[PDB]
RNA sequence: GAACCUGAUUAAUAGGGACAGUCG
RNA sequence: GUUUUCAUUAAUCAGGAACGUAAACUAUU
C-alpha cells in the first residue's frame, strides 16, 4: 500500500488479523483489506482518539459492517474512540471528510453563522433519531475534524 | 428519451386528428407539441448527440412507427 | 465522559446556588404575605444606626 | 382618566441616530447615561436636563451596553470593544483610561452591586468577568459546547455573584461566579431579548422574549413560568424591574411602553407617542415613580408611572382623597360602567 | 415626494435604472 | 348595569364576594382612625434611592 | 443655522419616511434655540 | 351594587368550562307546527310511554 | 425573472424594514448577497445573519437601516469619479455607503479610499 | 440570461419527460 | 404523489402562424 510500520500500526492491523478467526462467525471486508494507515493524536485533555483511514471502496465495505466492530475496537483495543475515515488528499473534499466523520447519522444542515463583526462560525446539525450515543463523541468529532483540516465546526443536535 | 416521448406523443395526437379532421383542440396541443419537439430538438443539435441532418417534419414519424 | 462529569459538577453548582437562594425565600415570604411594605428599606439607609 | 397625563419631558436635544444603549446610576439618583447609534455616548444630570453633562464620540458601530461603575466611571460596548471613561472630572476628558478588545464580540455589561466586579457578555458564547484595579483580561465563563451568542447579562443584585444571560438558541443560562461555571440551561420557544432580576426578590427574574411576551421565572425551579405578561404587538426590546420589585416596564418593538403589575397578567398602563418611533431601552429612576425611554428617534423621554399622580407634598385631606379613591377603586373597579371607562386608553 | 430617493436615475423596488447618459452626464461633472 | 357580571378573580363563592365587601369605606359611615387604617395603601413609597435589599430581613 | 423646537417637532411628527431629514436636522453643529409655548406649530414659532 | 349577575355568572361559567312533563311538552309544540327534531325523540318516547 | 438574486435579495429586506419585522428568510442564496451583507454589518445595519442549507440566509436586522438597492447597469468609476458618485447616491456624504466591486474584493466607499483602488458601482444601502 | 471554482459540481425554492391513483 | 430521468435546455416579444345585431350607469401584503 503506501506504509511501513510505526509502533501502534502493527496492533491495529494485528486487530483487523485477530478479527478473523478466533472470534466471529463475520468476515466480509476483514480478509480484503491490508495494512492501511492510522493516526494517533489527542482529543481533549488526557484521552486520545483513534483514526484509520480507509480506501475509498472500502468506505462502502465497511458501511456494509460498522456496528459492533467499533464496539470490539473500542473494547479490545486501548479503551478510546475509534474512527474509520476514507484517505484523500477542496470543499467537496471536506464535505466527504464531515459525512465520512459522521457513519451512523446522517448530517441535515450546515449554518455558517456570522457574528457583529467578520468573525464567522460554522455549525452542522445532526439527525434527530439517533442522539443518546453519540453526544459524547461529539467533541472527539469536532477535535479530530480540526485536527485534519483545520476549521472549526461545531456539532449540535437540532431542538 | 425525452425526444422520443415528444415525438411519440406527436404521432398520437396526429393519428387521432387524421381518424377524426375536426376537432380542433387535438390541432392547437398539436401546435404546441411540434414547438417543444423543435425546441427539444434544436437543443440536443446544439449538443450534437444525434444527427445534424436528422428531421422531423412526417417522415421521421413514419420512418419511427415503421 | 467530559459532557457526563460536567453535568454532575453544574448539578452540584445548582444545589449549592439553591441553598443560597434558600436563605432568601423567608423573607420573600414575609413580603409577599404581610399588609404593609415600606420603601425604602430600613436596612439600606446610609446613616443606620446613628 | 381625566388628569392621566403622563408624559413629563426629553432629556436635553437628543441623540443624533437613535438611543441603542442607556444606563442609570444605581447609586446615585440623578445620573444617567445614554449611548446611541452613531457611537456617541452622553451622560446626563436629571436635575438639569436642558442639555448634557457629558459627551463623547465613544465608537464606530452602534453602543450595545454600557454602564456605570460604582466608583464614578462609566464602560460601554460596541463591535470595536469595551472602554472605560471618566465623565465626571475637573478636567472633561474624550479619551478613555482602559480598553479591552480581546475576547470576541461583546454585547451587554452588567455590573456588581458592591465591589468592582463587571460581567460583559459576548459574541462568542462566553461571557468574561473582570475585577477592576487587579484583573486584565478577566475570566471567562461558558457553556462548555456553546456557540450562539449571548446577548444580555445581568448580575442578580439582591444575591450577589449569581449571573442570569439569555442566549439566540432561545435559551437561559445562569452563572454562579462563586464557583466559575454555569449552573442550568434552559430552552424556550422563542428567542428571548432581554433577562433581568427582582431587586426585592432574589430568585425571580423576567425575560422579554421575541413571543411578544414577558416571563417571569423562577431561578429555583424553571419548569413553569410564575407569571406570563402578555399584551404587546410587536416584540419586546427591554423589560425592567421597578426599584420596589412590584411593577415593570416593557419597552417594545412598536411604538409602546407598557406599564404593569407584577401579579398582574395583563396591562396597567400603556404609553405611546408619535414622535416616538420604537423603543429600545425603558428604566426606571431609583424614585420607583418615573421611568425613561431610549427610543430611535435618538430621544431619551421621561415619562411617569401612576400616571395621574402627582408628586410633591400634599396636604393631609390632599393625599386622603387620592388614598380614599385608589381603595374604592380596588373595591368596586370591576363593576361594568368602572371597568370600561378605567380600561379605555386611546391606541 | 420621497425625500430618500436619490437624484441620478429611477428607483424601482430595490433595483436602481441608470440611463447610459446619466453616468456620461456625472464623467462630463467631473472632467 | 349596577350588578356584576361575574366573579371577581380571588373569590369563589357568591357569598364570600357579596359578604366580604359589606362596609363602606368612606368617612362619613366609619371612624376617623378606620377610615385611615383601610385606606392605607399596600405599598407606601418613601422619597429616596430604593436600593434592592442588602442583607435578609427574616 | 437654528432650528426650533416646534421645527424639530412637525419633522419627528411626520413619520419614519422622513428618518433621514431628521437625522440631518438632528447634526450636533447646529444652534437649537428652545420654544416656550403650547402649541408646537413652526409658522406662529417663527412669525413671533 | 355589586351583588351577582347570577345568569350571567352562570353563563360565564358554562363557556367556561364547555312521565308528566313531556306530555304538555307536545300539547305545547303541536300549535307551532314546527316538527323540531326534539320532538321527534319526544315522540318516539311518548311511544314506549 | 429578475436574474438579479442580489436585488431580490435586497428587495426582501427592504420589504421587511419596512414592515417592522426582525428578521427575514432570503431564500436564494449566493455569495455577493453574503458580501453584501458583510459590508452592510460592519457598518451595523444589519445585526447577525447565517446561512443555512436546504441555500436560504435568515437575516437578524437591528432596524437602523432605511433603503436598499443595486444599480443595475453597474457602471465603472474611478476616484475622482467616485466623489460625485457618492454625492449623487446619498442623502448625505456621512450617512449611508456605496457598495464597490472592486480588484481588492466588495467593499464600502471608505474602505476603497483608505485603500487606494477603483471599481465598479454594484449597490448602495443608507 | 441561475449559483458553485487558493476524464462527469450543486440537483435549482426555473425546466421538459416517465409511472400510479385520479379530476373535469 | 413517487424509492423518476438529459442538466441549461430557459424568460420576453420585431417578422409571422393556429383558433373568433351590439353598447347604454360603472418580494411580500
Ligand atoms: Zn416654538
Amino acid at each position: 500500500s503506501r506504509q511501513n510500520p510505526s509502533d501502534l500500526e502493527r496492533a491495529i492491523a494485528g486487530a483487523l488479523y485477530d478479527l478473523e478467526t478466533n472470534t466471529a462467525d463475520l468476515k466480509a471486508a476483514l480478509r480484503p483489506l491490508q495494512f492501511v494507515s492510522a493516526r494517533e493524536i489527542e482529543v481533549g485533555h488526557g484521552k486520545k482518539a483513534i483514526v484509520i483511514f480507509v480506501p475509498v471502496p472500502a468506505l462502502q465495505g465497511f458501511h456494509r459492517v460498522q456496528q459492533r466492530l467499533t464496539r470490539e475496537l473500542e473494547k479490545k483495543f486501548s479503551d478510546r474512540h475509534v474512527l474509520i475515515l476514507a484517505a484523500r488528499r477542496l470543499t467537496a473534499v471536506h464535505d466527504a471528510i464531515l459525512t465520512d466523520l459522521v457513519y451512523p447519522v446522517e448530517i441535515v444542515g450546515k449554518r455558517l453563522r456570522t457574528k457583529e463583526d467578520g468573525s464567522k462560525v460554522l455549525k452542522v446539525i445532526l439527525d434527530e433519531k439517533e442522539r443518546g450515543g453519540v453526544d459524547y463523541r461529539l467533541d472527539t468529532y469536532s477535535e479530530v475534524y480540526r485536527r485534519l483540516t483545520g476549521r472549526n465546526v461545531t456539532f449540535e443536535f437540532p431542538q | 428519451e425525452d425526444l422520443y416521448f415528444l415525438i411519440k406523443k406527436a404521432v398520437a395526437v396526429r393519428k387521432h386528428l387524421e381518424r377524426n379532421r375536426k376537432d380542433k383542440d387535438s390541432k392547437f396541443r398539436l401546435i404546441l407539441i411540434e414547438s417543444r419537439i423543435h425546441r427539444l430538438a434544436r437543443y440536443y443539435k446544439t449538443v450534437g448527440v444525434l444527427p445534424p441532418t436528422w428531421k422531423y417534419e412526417s417522415s421521421t414519424a413514419s420512418t419511427l412507427v415503421a | 465522559a467530559k459532557r457526563q462529569q460536567d453535568r454532575l459538577m453544574r448539578e452540584a453548582a445548582y444545589k449549592k446556588t439553591n441553598e443560597t437562594l434558600d436563605r432568601w425565600i423567608e423573607t420573600v415570604k414575609h413580603n409577599r404575605r404581610a399588609e404593609h411594605l415600606v420603601f425604602p428599606l430600613a436596612q439600606n439607609a446610609h446613616d443606620r444606626g446613628l | 382618566r381625566m388628569f392621566a397625563k403622563p408624559f413629563l419631558g426629553q432629556l436635553g436635544n437628543g441623540h443624533v441616530q437613535g438611543v441603542y444603549s442607556m444606563c442609570k446610576d444605581k447609586n446615585s439618583l440623578n445620573c444617567i447615561a445614554s449611548g446611541s447609534g452613531d457611537g456617541v455616548v452622553k451622560v446626563w444630570d436629571l436635575t438639569t436636563r436642558d442639555e448634557e453633562t457629558w459627551r463623547v464620540a465613544a465608537h464606530n458601530n452602534i453602543v450595545k451596553g454600557l454602564t456605570f461603575t460604582n466608583d464614578k466611571k462609566l464602560l460601554s460596548c460596541a463591535t470595536d470593544g469595551i472602554k472605560l471613561w471618566d465623565p465626571y472630572a475637573s478636567p472633561s476628558n474624550t479619551t478613555p483610561i482602559a480598553t479591552w478588545q480581546e475576547g470576541g464580540p461583546y454585547t451587554s455589561l452588567s455590573f456588581h452591586r458592591s465591589a468592582n466586579t463587571f460581567a460583559a457578555s459576548s459574541g462568542q458564547g462566553c461571557i468574561r468577568i473582570w475585577d477592576l484595579e487587579h484583573s486584565t483580561a478577566g475570566q471567562a465563563i461558558q457553556w462548555p459546547s456553546f456557540v450562539d451568542t449571548i446577548t444580555d447579562v445581568c448580575f442578580n443584585q439582591v444575591e450577589t455573584s449569581v449571573i442570569g444571560s439569555v442566549a439566540t438558541d432561545r435559551s437561559i443560562i445562569l452563572f454562579d461566579l462563586r464557583t466559575n461555571m454555569p449552573v442550568i440551561k434552559t430552552v424556550l420557544h422563542f428567542a428571548c431579548n432581554r433577562i433581568v432580576f427582582n431587586p426585592m426578590e432574589a430568585m425571580n427574574l423576567a425575560v422579554a422574549s421575541e413571543d411578544h411576551n414577558i416571563y417571569i421565572f423562577d431561578a429555583r425551579n424553571f419548569d413553569k413560568a410564575l407569571n406570563i405578561q402578555k399584551g404587546h404587538v410587536a416584540a419586546v426590546m427591554d423589560v425592567e424591574f421597578s426599584p420596589t420589585g412590584e411593577e415593570l416596564v416593557s419597552g417594545s418593538y412598536d411604538r409602546t411602553i407598557r406599564l404593569w403589575r407584577r401579579d398582574a397578567g395583563h396591562s396597567r398602563d400603556v404609553y405611546h407617542t408619535k414622535r416616538m418611533q420604537r423603543v429600545f431601552r425603558t428604566m426606571w429612576t431609583m424614585d420607583s415613580k418615573y421611568i425613561l425611554t431610549g427610543s430611535d428617534d435618538g430621544n431619551v423621554r421621561l415619562w411617569r408611572a401612576n400616571a395621574s399622580e402627582r408628586s410633591g407634598v400634599k396636604a393631609t385631606r390632599q393625599r386622603q382623597a387620592l388614598e380614599y379613591n385608589n381603595a374604592l377603586l380596588d373595591r368596586y373597579g370591576h363593576l361594568p360602567e368602572i371597568r370600561r371607562i378605567r380600561r379605555h386608553r386611546h391606541l | 415626494r420621497p425625500v430618500d430617493l436619490p437624484a441620478v436615475g429611477r428607483m424601482r423596488g430595490a433595483e436602481l435604472r441608470i440611463s447610459a447618459k446619466e453616468a456620461a452626464a456625472i464623467a462630463r461633472e467631473v472632467r | 348595569k349596577y350588578l356584576a357580571t361575574g366573579l371577581p378573580h380571588p373569590f369563589e363563592s357568591q357569598q364570600q364576594y357579596e359578604r366580604s365587601l359589606r362596609l363602606p369605606v368612606g368617612p362619613e359611615w366609619m371612624t376617623k382612625e378606620t377610615f385611615q387604617d383601610a385606606t392605607k395603601p399596600r405599598v407606601i413609597i418613601k422619597q429616596g434611592i430604593i436600593a434592592p435589599m442588602s442583607k435578609p430581613m427574616y | 443655522i437654528i432650528i426650533t423646537s416646534c421645527v424639530m417637532a412637525e419633522l419627528e411628527k411626520l413619520g419614519p419616511r422622513y428618518r433621514v431629514a431628521l437625522m440631518i436636522a438632528r447634526d450636533e453643529r447646529w444652534q437649537r434655540l428652545t420654544c416656550d409655548h403650547k402649541g408646537t406649530y413652526a409658522d406662529d414659532c417663527i412669525v413671533d | 351594587i355589586g351583588n351577582l349577575d347570577l345568569r350571567s355568572e352562570k353563563q360565564r361559567q358554562a363557556e367556561r368550562d364547555l312521565n308528566t312533563a313531556l306530555k304538555k311538552y307536545l300539547r305545547k309544540q303541536r300549535k307551532k307546527n314546527i316538527i323540531d327534531e326534539k320532538r321527534l325523540k319526544a315522540e318516539e318516547l311518548y311511544r314506549q310511554m | 425573472v429578475r436574474t438579479s438574486v442580489l436585488h431580490d435579495a435586497l428587495n426582501s429586506i427592504n420589504n421587511a424594514e419596512k414592515m417592522g419585522k426582525r428578521q427575514v428568510m432570503i431564500r436564494p442564496s449566493s455569495k455577493v448577497i453574503v458580501k453584501f451583507l458583510q459590508v452592510m454589518q460592519r457598518h451595523g445595519y444589519i445585526g447577525e445573519f447565517e446561512e443555512v442549507d436546504n441555500g436560504k440566509i435568515v437575516v437578524q436586522l437591528n432596524g437602523r437601516l432605511n433603503k436598499c438597492g443595486v444599480i443595475s447597469p453597474r457602471y465603472n468609476v474611478r476616484l475622482a469619479e467616485l466623489e460625485k458618485w457618492v454625492t449623487k447616491l446619498l442623502p448625505a456624504r456621512q450617512f449611508g455607503y456605496v457598495i464597490l466591486t472592486t480588484s481588492a474584493g466588495i467593499m464600502d466607499h471608505e474602505e476603497a479610499r483608505r485603500k487606494h483602488v477603483a471599481g465598479k458601482i454594484i449597490g448602495f444601502f443608507y
